This record gives structure tokens, sequence and C-alpha cells, in this order.
RNA sequence: UUAAGUGGAAAAGGAUGUGGCGUUGCCCAGACAACUAGGAUGUUGGCUUAGAAGCAGCCAUCAUUUAAAGAGUGCGUAAU
RNA sequence: UUUGGCACCUCGAUGUCGGCUCAUCGCAUCCUGGGGCUGUAGUCGGUCCCAAGGGUUGGGCUGUUCGCCCAUUAAAGCGGUACGCGAGCUGGGUUCAGAACGUCGUGAGACAGUUCGGUCCCUAUCCGUCGUGGGCGUAGGAAAUUUGAGAGGAGCUGUCC
RNA sequence: ACGGGAUAAGUGCUGAAAGCAUCUAAGCAUGAAGCCCCCCUCAAGAUGAGAUUUCCCAACUUCGGUUAUAAGAUCCCUCAA
């Protein structure tokens, strides 16, 4: 695996606290907890978590990229975190902010409400453009396909809530 | 979803993968996604 | 309680006298109609001139059955004969003319036209 | 939460706000007391037990059931209670909110209450497949030879037998059933007497548990 | 050396199966890498076919820019 | 779930079609679709999952499983279940003695072509199948006051404002 | 027409193997009148013998056993919800 042979992987200025199956990493916006496996093995050289894989098996070759990536993800969003941003498109869709909550107005008898969660950080840019800010990429991911499922992109005039760089085709009918 | 025993590329772009172990073809258009069964 | 095979007197003037009831409208199942139903029926003995004729298959609202409604108050009214009148499928009558009293809960079916041209509503 | 006990006593009507007909049963719930809690940590699960109609105080060589035997007399003198008829428990109340010892008052319910009503149902003996299920007769002429009997009770030489829960006749009559959703229509406490919306199961005079209802 | 409760139920096509040797033939100027940095051109030149300049279908199927690229592998495309 | 074979019991008898009554083993599903994907604008079409969870109509017309119209409804399988069910019921059909028509036969008679008439038994036992009691138990004497494992059982559907 | 869990078809997010992509291999979500939890009887016959008030002692008496004598039940009698 190049991706677990890219096991470099740097703290900038986080902590790596192993504690056996089980990681802990703290940065900027520290609190990631994660228990990652058994039949790899880990350790920090100065400034530098390198993972090893054990046996060549073809499931120590899954584990090793799968790992890697994990622990390259998780000081990564703690150091930066990461931001998906969506967009909305259509004719009265307008959403904004209800203290942490969201609130979606997309022609239903209703809004719809979105209530934040921990470590998530949404912002109305146009009353139009979304973007969510956390620390951990599972849960951008999740989070913001959950408030483009309400209402997706349309065939037609393309009307919904769709991502920022999302092809949607444009059927005539 | 075409739901066939005889799943097959279509344009060249289609690509064959299995899923919870079935056999699945994704393409881009919606018209050419098939599973084997 | 008019079911499948009744006689109906009829109570306007669209040519129609005698009405036999084919169907009570509804549920699947439903056997039994009453005041301010509407059935399906066909008519067996028709007035010289008239609208309707002998052997047409018309629907009409029922007014007056022989044992009639309970009331919310725990009052009840009967009346002496079963009659209806033919209606338009807009709950408008076919004739012009209604001949006889009616039960009040006509109007809850929106049938004011036949409560309008009533002798009076009972 | 609030239950209580009665007899009930038959059924009038009564005229609502704007004249509207309700017919009612009338409960008679007199002196009801708390017999017992029963807790978590010494039975297993939290409830009350409540006694309802006082009957008289033991008496040497005494034969009916109007008389306490010892063990009645030594249950309700744990409570300062006279031993009482009917006695049941009732797991829906908090038991934190109740002594031992205290009279369960018909003004619990106010007017307005949801509750749902058990009683044993009234009792009809013997009865056929027409009655006791909802079956249809035979024809009644025609030549026919069957009237009120059941049809066939299975099929043939694939099950050679016929199967449990076949719907036969036998006994009809006295379960205990719980009508839901009634209502209380009004309490009357110099009478000590509820008016229940509806009517109940079981006979005149025979015991009926009132509860708030759940749903 | 195996992995269906095959055990304790064979079958036509379709995919990726334990591998395996008998293979056969592919590359430190770096094997399939993926990476992403070049995407062309007189040249549709011709019958130019609804123009079409990857695409009514027949090619006439010629020098390239560059360490490297097609009268453009191709994705396409009403055409780009 | 019409033919082949039989002969692999039953000539010391395994009661034949419709219909009623009652189901249900219990399954490639009409409705709700409950959901969903597309050579799905809503409305359809088509496929997938799910389902026998629950529902799944009254009449006119026959000789019978076959059909066909009227009027509804959210809607009108699959049959092994002895073409489920006659020691639960009918006896219209078929077929027994009468009789007649067409046709064939010299005739007696035949056809299965029509037609009118025409007897369907049983007190439930070794037994297997709903309700309701007496006792072998019963581990202090004994008696009056409540488990909730499941053996469990009850599935309950839908239309208009 | 409970509202909770777990799920089907499906939709996903993260994510490698397969040095990319990808719903899947490890993870995490979501997802149906279907499957499991709030009506009713048995419910120590759950012949393995569930849990919460009274009564209990012979005169001997291998205190067995005999009369007994003991706790509450019945026979019998007037009845009906």
């Amino acid at each position: 695996s190049r991706v677990g042979k890219k096991i470099i992987d740097i703290p900038s200025d986080v902590t790596v606290t192993f504690d056996g199956n089980h990681v802990t990493v703290k940065g900027p916006k520290g609190e990631l907890s994660r228990t990652l496996n058994e039949r790899m093995t880990f350790k920090q050289e100065e400034n530098t978590i390198e993972v090893v894989r054990p046996s060549d098996s073809k499931e120590d070759r899954t584990n090793h990229g799968t790992t890697r990536a994990l622990l390259n993800n998780m000081v990564q969003g703690v150091s930066q975190g990461y931001v998906k941003v969506l967009e909305l498109v259509g004719v009265g869709y307008r959403a904004q902010m209800q203290g942490k909550d969201l609130i979606l107005n997309v022609g239903y008898s209703h809004p719809v409400e979105i209530k934040a969660e921990e470590n998530i950080t949404f912002s109305v840019e146009k009353n139009t453009v979304v973007k969510v800010e956390g620390i951990s990429k599972e849960q951008v991911g999740a989070l913001a396909s959950n408030i483009r499922s309400v209402r997706p992109p349309e065939p037609y005039k393309g009307k919904g809530i769709r991502y920022q760089g999302e092809y949607v085709r444009r059927k005539e009918g | 979803m075409k739901v066939r025993p005889s799943v097959k590329p279509i344009c060249e772009k289609c690509k064959v993968i299995k899923r919870k172990g079935k056999v699945m073809v994704i393409c881009e258009n919606p018209k050419h996604k098939q599973r084997q069964g | 309680m008019i079911q499948q095979e009744t006689r109906l007197k009829v109570a306007d003037n669209s040519g129609a006298r005698e009405v036999l009831t084919i169907k009570v409208l509804g549920g699947s199942g439903r056997k039994t109609a009453n005041i301010g139903d509407v059935i399906v029926c066909t008519v067996k003995n028709a007035t010289p001139g008239g609208v309707v004729k002998k052997g047409d298959v018309v629907k009409a609202v029922i007014v007056r059955t022989k044992s009639g409604v309970r009331r919310n108050d725990g009052s009840y009214i009967k009346f002496d004969e079963n009659a209806c009148v033919i209606i338009r499928d807009d709950k408008g009558p076919r004739g012009t003319r209604i001949f006889g009293p009616v039960a009040r809960e006509l109007r809850e079916g929106n049938f004011m036209k036949i409560v309008s041209l009533a002798p009076e509503v009972l | 939460t609030k239950g209580i006990l009665g007899r009930k006593i038959g059924m009038t009507q009564v005229f609502g706000e704007n004249g509207e007909l309700i017919p009612v049963t009338v409960v008679e719930a007199k002196e009801n007391v708390v017999l017992q809690k029963k807790t978590v940590e010494v039975d297993g699960y939290n409830a009350i037990q409540v006694g309802f109609e006082d009957k008289k105080a033991y008496k040497k060589d005494a034969k009916s059931n109007k008389y306490a035997n010892k063990p009645a007399e030594g249950h309700a003198k744990k409570a300062d209670a006279a031993p009482k008829r009917f006695i049941r428990e009732f797991r829906n109340v908090d038991v934190d909110a109740y002594e031992v010892g205290q009279e369960v008052s018909v003004d619990t319910f106010v007017a307005g209450d949801v509750i749902d009503v058990t009683g044993v149902s009234k009792g009809k003996g013997f009865q056929g497949a027409i009655k006791r299920h909802g079956q249809s007769r035979g024809p009644m002429s025609h030549g026919s030879h069957f009237h009120r009997a059941p049809g066939s009770v299975g099929m043939a030489s694939d099950a050679s037998r016929v199967f449990k829960g076949q719907k036969m006749p036998g006994r009809m009559g006295g379960n205990t059933v719980t009508v839901q959703n009634l209502e209380v229509v009004q309490v009357d406490t110099e009478n000590k007497v509820i008016l229940v919306k509806g009517n109940v199961p079981g006979p005149k005079k025979g015991l009926v548990e009132i509860r708030t209802s759940i749903k």
C-alpha cells in the first residue's frame, strides 16, 4: 500500500496519545477518541506517526491503508478541521439560523429544523449557501448529506439542495 | 435499476463491482445501473 | 333503512313516481341507507311527459324514511312513508318542486336547493 | 395514576352542554382504603393494594363470607382498617403519593378525565356457535337439515385432525374485559358516585375497577 | 492443502473464486502503478452528410509541437 | 394445478360435479401499495423489496368446475388442503328402472344428441379433535392473600373533511 | 392510524484494498402496514414444583404412630349477578 507506505504522518502542533487499542489525538480542537485496531501496530518517531502491518496478508494490506487514512484524517481535523459547502437552487427556497440550529423552507406545510450537534457549526452566507465546519470528516460529510437529503436536486429545474460543485443532469421534459 | 441474471457493461464508463455479495454495474447515467439477481 | 330492492316514492316533479333502489353508495358492503344518503335507482313508474323516463338509471337522495333518524339531543323523527328526490350529481335536483316535508339533516350534506324548495323542513 | 374500585349501580342519562343527551353509568365507589404498598425492594414491583367494601368483624363459628376470617382481619389490622369485601392491586399509581390506611376518595377523578374500566362480563352459560361466535346459519327451507350447527371443522387426510382454537360451542360469558377511553361526566362527592359516559362490563352490583387511561 | 451447513439439492449464461503449476509473453532507460503537468495541428483534406471541424456513412485516412500527442486514442456530441 | 404409466393395495366398496357452512397448511400478490429504483412531469408504465400483516362486493344470466352483463368498491389469487370440507347440509348436474323427439339399426335396441319424472343411512367407542370438574402432587404443620417463562392467544383494514 | 428497537429493497457518509475511484472489507448513519415490546386465560401441573398475613404443638410418643387434640374447609340447608 502506498497509503500505508505514506506513513510519515507528521503532527504540526498536536499530541498523539496512544492508549493501546485506542488513540486520543489533541490539537487546537482536540477530543478525537478512536479505537483503531489490534493487528496493525504504530509508533511515534519524533513528530511522525508510523503505522506498520504484520504478515503481508490480504486483510492486513487492507487495514494498513485504512488505519493510516483514519489517523491522517484525525490529526488533520484536529489541526485544521473540515468544511463542506452546499447551495439552495429554488424560488422561495431559503434557510437561516435559529440559534445553533438551522431552519429551511422548501415549499412544505412546515419549515424543516436541523438541530446542531457538538463540534459542528453552520454558517448561512447569502441565505442560499451554507457551510458546515467541524473537526472530523465523517461528521461534516454525514451532516452535509443529511441536510441535502431534505430536498434533493430536481431533474427539470434543478431546484433543491445541491452541493457546490455537484453536476445535475438537467432533463428537458 | 435493471435486475437480471446477466449483467454486462454497456457504455465504456460503466464499471463492475461487488456489494454485499452481489454483482452490480455503475455508470454515470442511471439507466445503465444493473444488478445480478 | 333502505336497502337493495326497496321502492321509494319520488317527492319531486321530475316525472318519476316510483323508484327501485339498486345500490347504496358508500363503502364496500354497505347494507342500508337512511335520510340524507345517496342511492342509485331505477324508475319503475313514470309520469307522462316528464323529464325522466321509465327504465332510467338515476341517483337520488333520501328524504323522509319510515324509520327515521336520531338526533344529538336524543329526540327522534319518523315519517309515514319512504320518499326520495332525483338529483343531478352536483346535489341539485332534476325537478323544480318538492312535495311534502323533509328532514333537517339534509342541510348537513349540502342539499341547499332541496331544502329551500321544500314545504317546511322538519 | 388514579385508580378506584366501585360497584356498578345501573344506567341512566344526563343532559350535557347545549342539550346533548349523554347515556351514563353510575358507579358507587364508597369506602376505599389503601391496604398495602408493595415495593421493588421487597416484592420486586411497585404497586399499591386497595380494599373496597367493608364487611363484619371476625366472629367465632361463622359460615359465610359476610365475616372476616382471622387472616383477613390480621391483614386489615396492619393498616387501621376494617376487613374489606374485595381487594385489588394497582400498578399505574405512584406509590409515593399514598399512605397505608388512607382513604381513596371519589374526588381524585375530576370531570373530563378519560378512564379505562375493567369488570367481569355478564355470563351466559353454554352457548352455541351462532351466538358465541358470529357464525351464520344454514337455510331454513329448501330441504335443509342444517340450521344452527357449525360447518365442517377441518379438511381431510391432510391434517387428519382439528386445529387448536377452532370455534366450537361452549360456555359463553364471564371474562374480564376492559373498555378503553371512557370518560367521567360528573363526580358526586356527597353520594360518593362517579358518572361514566357509556356502559361498562358486568351485571348490576358487580365490582368495577377504574384507572386513568393510558392512550 | 479446505471452506458451501457443501455436508444433507445437478443444471443453461453472467461475473470474480482457493489458488496453482504447465505456462506463454510484459519493465531499474524504473513491471499495472495511479499519479496530475502535453493535448494539438495545414487537416473534413474529400463525397463535405441537417453544418458535424472523433460520428447521415463512404474516410483519400498526408509533414507535425515536442523527451511526448492522433487529415485527433476518445468522452462526447443538435455542433463546441 | 387437462395426458403417459398404470397397477405400485382398493370386484370381502377410498361417496362423483356445483352450491352452502367453516376454515386454514399456509405460498410468484389485486388493494393499502408500506416502501423504493428507472426508456418514472404529476397520472401512468415497468422493475425491486414486502407481504398470504390485514382486507378482498351485491345482483341479472347456466347444465356443471367454464363463462357473461348491471351497479358498486381502496380493491376483486393459489391450488395442491382427497380438483379442502356429504359419519356438517343440499341433490340443480351425471346415471337407475317410465316416457318422448332427432338419428342409426331388419330387429331386440343404441347414441349420449336432446327432453319431462325420479328413496341418500349411522345412539360416537379402543381412539384421535372445544368447554367444565374430581384426584395423583403435594416438603415446615397447614391455611388466606399475586409469577410473568412463555404453550401462549387475540393479527384487525380503509374512505371522504 | 401505539411509539419505540432491529431490519428488507434502497439512499448515503467515511474508507482502503485494487497505490485511484468505490455504500463495504473494518466503521457510522438512515431506511417498511412486514419482525420484537403497553388487551386476555394458565398463569409450580413452569409433576425441576416462583413472591407478599393467621395458626402450630401429646399425655405418653423408635414424639413414628393411636384416640387425638389442634387452621381453616366441607357435608347439609335458604338462594342468584
